[PDB]
C-alpha cells in the first residue's frame, strides 16, 4: 500500500487569490526510466464523479483551465490553483497511478470566503396533503447567507420548540459562494391543531436582532 | 462522446450479493481497461480493480479481491461488477471509469449508490410548501419519509433552475425527509405553473406536485 496524505483537509480562500494544496506519497511515485512522476489530480464536485484534472504530475488534461498547475517529483507534489473560481468549490484528489494497489489521498476540500450575506427566511405550513398523513411539518428556509454557521428557534405561541426540529445546510452555492439551510419542525396532526402561531427566529451574526417569520393557523 | 451508464441505486440486504453495470458507449470497448471505484458515504476514492473486455483479463485490489468479481459483455459494451456478503460498510457510491492509452481516469460513470440495510424500499410522499395566506416569493416541495437515499428534485422539468435550493436529506424514524427550496419572480406566480418533479429511482417513483395558493 502506497500511502497518499495529502493537506490540509480544507482550504478556505477569497475569490481571485491563490491556493497550494500538498500531497505526499510513501514512497516514491517518479519512475527512473522514462523519467515520469505517475501522479493523478482530480477534482470532485459535490454529487458528481471525479474530474481529471492533471496527469503525469503536471500535465494538464484537455479543457483543464491554465490556473490549475501541478508540481513536484519524487514523494512531494502540490495543487495550484492561481486566482480561485467560485466554480473552483469542490474536494480535490490526489491518486497513486505508479503501483498496484492504486491508491487516493484523503482529499483536500476547497472552500470559498466572501462577504457576510444576511438570510433570506421563508416559513410554510403543512399541507393539506400532509394534514391527512396524521402529521403535519412546518418548513423554515434560510437561503442564500455567508457565514454558513446560523442558528435557528421555534416557538409555538411564543413558547420555545426544541426537539421535533431538523436542520440541513447546502453545500456551499457554486457561484455566489453563499450557504442555505431548512429548518422543519414535524408534529403531529392533533399537536398542530392544539395550537395557532408558529414562528421561525433566524439569527445570524449580519445582525443583532432575529430575523422571525411567522404563522397563523387562522390567517 | 464517450458515455459510462451505470445501473441504477439499489437497496440491498446484508450478507446478500449486488451485481452492477456499466454500458461503455461512444469507443472501442475492447481497447481499454475499465476500473472501478468505492466511495463510501462522506468519505474518500478507493480503487477496487479493473477489468480488460478484450481479453477478460482483471485484477483486483487485494481489500476487495475477496468479495468482487469483474466481469464484461462485448455483445452488449457493459462491465459488470458482483459485489457479494455485503456488509454495511459495503454502503457506497460505486463507479465505473475508464483509462487512456497518459495515466489517470478521464471519463467516469455517473456512479451507483448501494445501500445495505434491512428496511423496506419506501417511496416518499411528497408536499406543497405553499406560502401563508397572510418582490419575489419562495416556494418549495418536501419530500417526507423515504428510503433508501437518492431523489431528484427538478423544478418545471429543469426550466427552473437559478435560484433552486436543495437540502441535503436528513436521516430520522429510519426514513429519509428532504425538502428542495424555488424562488421565482412574484408576477410569475401564480399568473404561471410551478412544480417540483421528484424522482425515487429506488422505487421506481415519480411525483409531480403542482404548488398551488391557498
Amino acid at each position: 500500500d502506497i500511502v497518499m496524505t495529502q493537506s490540509p483537509s480544507s482550504l478556505t480562500v477569497t475569490a481571485g487569490e491563490r491556493v497550494t494544496m500538498s500531497c505526499k506519497s510513501s514512497q516514491s511515485l517518479f519512475n527512473s526510466a522514462n523519467q515520469e512522476n505517475y501522479l493523478t489530480w482530480y477534482q470532485q464536485r459535490p454529487g458528481q464523479p471525479p474530474k481529471l484534472l492533471i496527469y503525469w504530475a503536471s500535465t494538464r488534461d484537455s479543457g483543464v483551465p491554465d490556473r490549475f498547475t501541478g508540481s513536484g517529483s519524487g514523494t512531494d507534489f502540490t495543487l495550484t490553483i492561481s486566482s480561485v473560481q467560485a466554480e473552483d468549490l469542490a474536494v480535490y484528489y490526489c491518486q497513486n497511478d505508479y503501483s498496484y494497489p492504486l491508491t487516493f489521498g484523503a482529499g483536500t476540500k476547497l472552500e470559498l470566503k466572501r462577504a457576510d450575506a444576511a438570510p433570506t427566511v421563508s416559513i410554510f405550513p403543512p399541507s393539506s396533503e400532509q394534514l391527512t398523513s396524521g402529521g403535519a411539518s412546518v418548513v423554515c428556509f434560510l437561503n442564500n447567507f455567508y457565514p454558513k454557521d446560523i442558528n435557528v428557534k421555534w416557538k409555538i405561541e411564543g413558547s420555545e420548540r426544541q426537539n421535533g426540529v431538523l436542520n440541513s445546510w447546502t453545500d456551499q452555492d457554486s457561484k455566489d459562494s453563499t450557504y442555505s439551510m431548512s429548518s422543519t419542525l414535524t408534529l403531529t396532526k392533533d399537536e398542530y391543531e392544539r395550537h395557532n402561531s408558529y414562528t421561525c427566529e433566524a439569527t445570524h451574526k449580519t445582525s443583532t436582532s432575529p430575523i422571525v417569520k411567522s404563522f397563523n393557523r387562522n390567517e | 462522446q464517450i458515455q459510462l451508464q451505470q445501473s441504477g441505486p439499489e437497496l440491498v440486504k446484508p450478507g446478500t450479493s449486488m451485481n452492477i453495470s456499466c454500458k461503455a458507449s461512444g469507443y472501442t470497448f475492447t481497447n481499454y481497461y475499465m476500473h472501478w471505484v468505492r466511495q463510501r458515504p462522506g468519505q474518500g476514492l478507493e480503487w477496487i480493480g479493473w477489468i480488460y473486455p478484450g481479453d477478460g483479463n482483471t485484477h483486483y485490489n487485494e481489500k476487495f479481491k475477496g468479495k468482487t468479481t469483474l466481469t464484461a459483455d462485448t455483445s452488449s459494451i457493459t462491465a459488470y461488477m458482483l459485489l457479494s456478503s455485503l456488509t454495511s460498510e459495503d454502503s457506497a457510491v460505486y463507479f465505473c471509469a475508464r483509462d487512456n492509452s497518459y495515466v489517470g481516469f478521464p471519463y467516469w460513470g455517473q456512479g451507483t449508490l448501494v445501500t445495505v440495510s434491512a428496511a423496506k424500499t419506501t417511496p416518499p410522499s411528497v408536499y406543497p410548501l405553499a406560502p401563508g395566506s397572510a418582490s419575489m416569493v419562495t416556494l418549495g416541495c418536501l419530500v417526507k419519509g423515504y428510503f433508501p437515499e437518492p431523489v431528484t428534485v427538478t423544478w418545471n422539468s429543469g426550466s427552473l433552475s437559478s435560484g433552486v435550493h436543495t437540502f441535503p436529506a436528513v436521516l430520522q424514524s429510519d426514513l429519509y425527509t428532504l425538502s428542495s427550496s424555488v424562488t421565482v419572480p412574484s408576477s410569475t406566480w401564480p399568473s404561471d405553473t410551478v412544480t417540483c418533479n421528484v424522482a425515487h429511482p429506488a422505487s421506481s417513483t415519480k411525483v409531480d406536485k403542482k404548488i398551488v395558493p391557498r
